C-alpha cells in the first residue's frame, strides 16, 4: 500500500496472452497493477545508483595571478617576447603603447609591449561522466496485504537491485509467488553523454555538449597532481588604460555565474557514491506466478466494525480499515456495494481480495466507487457494517484529467509513453512507432528552445495555419500550434 | 604591498603599549586585520579572531583595532607570563594570499 | 558559465523538479520589461522600423515584437 | 575535542621528497580550512597555501608554486603535504590550522597542531 | 542573474576603455556563434518561418536573421 | 568591491538584482529582498530543503 495517496499515480489494469505488461517507472511516482485473477501490488521505483566514475575536462572557476613579468621592445624592430611566455603556466598577450624619449627609446613610435602572469589552478570544479555498465537500478515492490499500519509505508517492501548485467530478476513475495522482471536500462536516458558536474558539495546532470561549451579554462581531467590549462584567457582580463601600460586581473570568483547558469538541469546527492535521481526505465511485469493467498479460505460471517474513519485519497479511492470481529483467523472479507437500493454492484473493489489474517488488529480494505452516492456494505446480516459515500464528480470529468494526465506523461517520457501500460496490441506498436519519428524530427526542430520562445513560435505558426491557403493549413496549425503551445505550458518541469 | 611591524621592549608594570600593524591600500586598509601572539618555540595561539574581537584571550585587557592604512594592538596590566612574539596576519585580496609581518619581540620586563 | 547560456530546454526533463524553476521561468522575461521600462526610447525607433518596412499587420507585428525584443536580451 | 595530530618529526636529505601527514578529526572536516603555515627558527611565520578538502586545489604563496605540493583525502579526514625539493633553505617546522572560508577568515587560523619538524644536513 | 544585463550602452561615453571591452565587444555573439554550432536544427526552422511568411526577398532575411539571433540569446 | 572599484549610471545602479541594505554599517543589516539570493528547490513533492 506504498502508493497510497501520492500524486502522482496512475492505474494501469491490463494483462496479456502470455501475462505480461510493461510500464514505465517515473521516478518518485509509482505505478498500480490490477488483474482478474491476480493481487494488485504496487511498483515504484527508488536510488538509480552509480559506481566507478570516470572524470574528464576538470574545469577551473577561480584563478590565481603571481610573478606578473613584463617585456617592451623598441618601436619597428620586431614584436616583444619573453623566454617565459612558452611555458603553459604563464596568461601573456601583448598590446601597443607609445614609447617615446620619456621613457627611455629611440625614436617616438607605437611599441609591442607583451605582459605575462603565472595562472594558478584554484578550487576546480569538476565534471566526471558515468560508464554505462555502472548503472544500478533498484525498484520496490509492495503488495497490497492490508497490515496494521501499512499504509504509505516506505521502508516496507522487497527491493530488486536490477542492472543491464542482471536485466531479468525474480521478486520472491511472501506467499505469493516469484513477481518477473523484464527490463530495457538502454533506454532509461542518454547516460552515454550525460556529466555529473560536482559543485563544491553539489552535483548536477548536463548535456555532454554544453559541458564541453562552458566557456571557462579546462584541464586534462585526469589524477595527475599538476594540471595544465587552456583557454586561460577567458578567467584573466588586461587593463590597457588609454596607452600607457599594462596590469593583470584575476577576474574574481565565477561560482554564482555557474549557480545561475545551470537553469534546467536536475539534482542528484553525492555522499560518496551518488544516486543519482530523476530517471524513467520501463519493466515489462511477468505475472506468471502470482497467486492469491486465501483462495480457498472460508468467507466467515460476523459483524465488522469500522476502526478508522472513511478517508477519500486523491483522484478517486478511498480506504477503510475494518477489523474483523469473530472467531476465524482465515476470513475472507466479504464486499458489495448498491446504488439506489439496485443490485448495479457497479463500481471497483481496487484490493484484490482483502482477508483477515488475524483477529486482534485491523486489516484495512481499500476500494474505488461509483461517481454516484452509493452505500457500500462489508459483512452479512442485520448487523452488517454499511458504510454511505458520495464521490464528487462525473464520467467525463475523469475522462477529461486521464487525458491531461496522458498528454503530460507523453510530453516528459517522450516515445516510450506508448509502451506505458501497453499489452503488445498492434495499434499500439504501429501508433508508438509513428510518434516516435514524428517526434524524433519534432524534437530535432526544438532543440535548445526555452519556453518563451516556443510559446511565440507556436503562437506564430498556429497564425500562419490559420489564414494559409492550401489544405496544409489543418496539418500546420492543429499538429504544430498544439505541439509547441501544449509543451510552452508545461515545461521547466 | 607587505606588512612590517615593529620588534620593541616593555615592562612588567602596567603600561598601554601599541603594536602598530603597518598596512596598504588592498591588504588590510579594507580587510579584518588578525591578531596573533605565540609563547617561543611551540605552536602560536590566535589572540584576536575578528578585527576587535577576542575568543578567548586575556580578557578586558588586550583590545585594539584598526585605523585606515594601519591596524594596532593595545595591552593592559603586562606581567612577565605575556612573554610572547605578537604577529599581525591580514589577507591579502590582490595577491590572494594572507600577508603574515615578520613579527615583534615584545620583551616585557 | 557567463550566465549567458542557460542550460534550458535540453529535452531531457524528468516528474522532478529542476535545478531552479520558479525563478528561471520568468528571469529573461522580467529582464526585458526592467529594460523596455528603463528606456522608452529604442520603442519609437523600433515602431518606425517595423512601419515603414512592408507592411501587413502580421508582418509589423512580428517584427515589432521581434526587434523589440531581442536588443535587450542580447544588448 | 578539535586537534591535529602532525604525526612525528623527521629529517632527510637534499634531493629527495619528505611528506608531513596532517589529520584533524572532531568536526565535519569538509567545510574548513588547512593553511600549512611555515616557521624558521627565529624568523617570523608565513603562510603558503589553503587545501579544501571537499573539492580544493592547492593555491600557495607565490614564493611555493611548483616548490611544494599539496593533496588530501575526505574519508579519513587528513590532509597531506610533502616536499618535492629539498634545498638548504628549507630547514625549518611546518604547522598546520583550521581556517574558514569567510572572506574576512581567510587569515583565521583558530586551531594549530604541535608542528611537524624537519631539517636538512648531509 | 545579476549577470545579465549589463549596461554595455549605458552611454556615459569616456575617451580610455572599459573594464572588459575586449571580451564584451564579442561576447553576446560568440554565445550565439556556439549556440548555433551546438544547435543546428533551429536553422530550418527559421528558413521554413521567413520563406512562409516573407513576401519579399528584405522582409524574409530580415525576419531569418531575427528569428536566428533572438533565439539563442533568450534561451 | 574588494580592491577594485567603478563608476556606474546611478539608475542602473538599482536595477541590478541582488539584496540590498540602508548602508548604516550598524553591524546586524537587515537585508531586503532577501528572497533573491536564496533559491528554494522542492523535489519531487515531499519535503523541502
Ligand atoms: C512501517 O513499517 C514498519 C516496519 O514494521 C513499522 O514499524 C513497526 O511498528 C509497529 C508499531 O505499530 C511495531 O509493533 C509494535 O512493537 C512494539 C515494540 O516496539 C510492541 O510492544 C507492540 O505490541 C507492537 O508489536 C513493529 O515492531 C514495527 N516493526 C519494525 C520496527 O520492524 C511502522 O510502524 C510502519 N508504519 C510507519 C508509519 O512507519
Ligand atoms: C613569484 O614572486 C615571488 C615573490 O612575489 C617570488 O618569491 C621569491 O622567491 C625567492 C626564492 O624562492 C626568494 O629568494 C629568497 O630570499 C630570501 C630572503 O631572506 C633569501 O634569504 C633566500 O636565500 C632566497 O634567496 C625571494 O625573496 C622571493 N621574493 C619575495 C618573497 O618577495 C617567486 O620566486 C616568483 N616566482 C617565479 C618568478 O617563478
Amino acid at each position: 500500500m506504498r502508493c497510497v495517496g501520492v500524486g502522482n499515480r496512475d492505474f494501469v489494469e491490463g494483462l496479456s496472452g502470455a501475462t505480461w505488461v510493461d510500464v514505465v517507472l517515473e521516478h518518485g511516482g509509482c505505478v498500480t497493477t490490477m488483474a482478474k485473477n491476480k493481487p494488485t501490488l504496487d511498483i515504484e521505483l527508488q536510488k538509480t545508483e552509480a559506481t566507478q566514475l570516470a572524470t574528464l575536462r576538470k574545469l577551473c572557476i577561480e584563478g590565481k595571478i603571481t610573478n606578473i613579468t613584463t617585456d617592451s621592445r623598441c618601436p619597428t624592430q620586431g614584436e616583444a617576447v619573453l623566454p617565459e611566455e612558452q611555458d603553459q603556466n604563464y596568461v601573456c598577450k601583448h598590446t601597443y603603447v607609445d614609447r617615446g624619449w620619456g621613457n627611455g627609446c629611440g625614436l617616438f613610435g607605437k611599441g609591442s609591449l607583451v605582459t605575462c602572469a603565472k595562472f594558478q589552478c584554484l578550487e576546480p570544479i569538476e565534471g566526471k561522466v558515468v560508464q554505462y555498465e555502472n548503472l544500478k537500478y533498484t525498484v520496490i515492490i509492495t503488495v497490497h496485504t492490508g497490515d496494521q499500519h501499512q499504509v504509505g509505508n516506505e521502508t516496507q517492501g522487497v527491493t530488486a537491485e536490477i542492472t543491464p548485467q542482471a536485466s531479468t530478476t525474480e521478486a520472491i513475495l511472501p506467499e505469493y509467488g516469484t513477481l518477473g522482471l523484464e527490463c530495457s536500462p538502454r533506454t532509461g536516458l542518454d547516460f552515454n553523454e550525460m556529466i555529473l558536474l560536482t559543485m563544491k558539495n553539489k552535483a548536477w546532470m548536463v548535456h555532454r555538449q554544453w559541458f564541453f561549451d562552458l566557456p571557462l579554462p579546462w584541464a586534462s581531467g585526469a589524477t595527475t597532481e599538476t594540471p595544465t590549462w587552456n583557454r586561460k584567457e577567458l578567467l584573466v582580463t588586461f587593463k590597457n588604460a588609454h596607452a600607457k601600460k599594462q596590469e593583470v586581473v584575476v577576474l574574481g570568483s565565477q561560482e554564482g555565474a555557474m549557480h545561475t547558469a545551470l537553469t534546467g538541469a536536475t539534482e542528484i546527492q553525492n555522499s560518496g557514491g551518488t544516486s543519482i535521481f530523476a530517471g524513467h526505465l520501463k519493466c515489462r511485469l511477468k505475472m506468471d506466478k502470482l497467486e492469491l493467498k486465501g483462495m480457498s479460505y472460508a468467507m466467515c460471517t460476523n459483524t465488522f466494525v469500522l476502526k478508522k474513519e472513511v478517508s477519500e485519497t486523491q483522484h478517486g479511492t478511498i480506504l477503510i480499515k475494518v477489523e474483523y470481529k469473530g472467531e476465524d483467523a482465515p476470513c475472507k472479507i466479504p464486499f458489495s456495494t448498491e446504488d439506489g437500493q439496485g443490485k448495479a454492484h457497479n463500481g471497483r473493489l481496487i484490493t484484490a481480495n482483502p482477508v483477515v489474517t488475524k483477529k486482534e488488529e485491523p486489516v484495512n480494505i481499500e476500494a474505488e466507487p461509483p461517481f454516484g452516492e452509493s452505500n457500500i456494505v462489508i459483512g452479512i446480516g442485520d448487523n452488517a457494517l454499511k458504510i454511505n459515500w458520495y464521490k464528487k464528480g462525473s464520467s467525463i470529468g475523469k475522462m477529461f484529467e486521464a487525458t491531461a494526465r496522458g498528454a503530460r506523461r507523453m510530453a516528459i517520457l517522450g516515445d516510450t509513453a506508448w509502451d506505458f501500460g501497453s499489452v503488445g496490441g498492434v495499434l499500439n506498436s504501429l501508433g508508438k512507432m509513428v510518434h516516435q519519428i514524428f517526434g524524433s524530427a519534432y524534437t530535432a526542430l526544438f532543440s535548445g528552445v526555452s519556453w518563451v520562445m516556443k510559446i511565440g513560435i507556436g503562437v506564430l505558426l498556429t497564425w500562419i495555419g490559420l489564414n494559409s491557403k492550401n489544405t496544409s493549413m489543418s496539418f500546420s496549425c492543429i499538429a504544430i500550434g498544439i505541439i509547441t503551445l501544449y509543451l510552452g505550458a508545461v515545461v521547466q518541469a | 604591498s607587505v606588512l612590517t611591524q615593529p620588534p620593541s621592549a616593555s615592562g612588567t608594570p602596567g603600561q598601554r603599549v601599541t603594536i602598530s600593524c603597518s598596512g596598504g591600500s588592498s591588504n588590510i586598509a579594507i580587510n579584518t586585520v588578525n591578531w596573533y601572539q605565540q609563547v617561543p618555540g611551540t605552536a602560536p595561539k590566535l589572540l584576536m579572531y575578528s578585527n576587535n574581537q577576542r575568543p578567548s584571550g586575556v580578557p578586558d585587557r588586550f583590545s585594539g583595532s584598526k585605523s585606515g592604512t594601519s591596524a594596532s594592538l593595545a595591552i593592559s596590566g603586562l606581567q612577565s607570563e605575556d612573554e610572547a612574539d605578537y604577529y599581525c596576519a591580514t589577507w591579502d585580496d590582490s595577491l590572494k594570499d594572507v600577508l603574515f609581518g615578520g613579527g615583534t619581540k615584545l620583551t616585557v620586563l | 558559465s557567463v550566465a549567458l547560456a542557460p542550460h534550458v530546454g535540453m529535452g531531457l526533463d524528468t516528474r522532478t523538479q529542476t535545478w531552479m524553476s520558479a525563478e528561471g521561468a520568468w528571469r529573461q522575461v522580467e529582464k526585458v520589461e526592467t529594460w523596455a521600462l528603463r528606456h522608452p526610447g529604442f520603442t519609437i525607433l523600433a515602431l518606425f522600423l517595423a512601419h515603414y518596412i512592408g507592411t501587413s499587420l502580421t508582418q509589423k507585428v512580428v517584427i515589432f515584437i521581434l526587434l523589440m525584443l531581442v536588443t535587450p536580451s542580447m544588448t | 575535542q578539535v586537534q591535529l595530530v602532525q604525526s612525528g618529526a623527521e629529517v632527510k636529505k637534499p634531493g629527495a621528497p619528505v611528506k608531513v601527514s596532517c589529520e584533524a578529526s572532531g568536526y565535519t572536516f569538509t567545510d574548513y580550512f588547512i593553511h600549512w603555515v611555515r616557521q624558521a627558527p627565529g624568523q617570523g611565520l608565513e603562510w603558503m597555501g589553503w587545501i579544501n578538502p571537499i573539492s580544493g586545489g592547492t593555491n600557495y604563496h607565490p614564493r611555493f608554486h611548483g616548490g611544494v605540493t599539496m593533496t588530501r583525502d575526505t574519508s579519513m579526514k587528513v590532509a597531506y603535504m610533502e616536499l618535492k625539493r629539498l634545498t638548504s633553505d628549507d630547514t625549518a617546522v611546518y604547522f598546520c590550522a583550521r581556517g574558514r572560508d569567510f572572506r574576512g577568515g581567510y587569515s583565521q587560523l583558530d586551531y594549530w597542531g604541535q608542528g611537524t619538524l624537519v631539517t636538512v644536513s648531509s
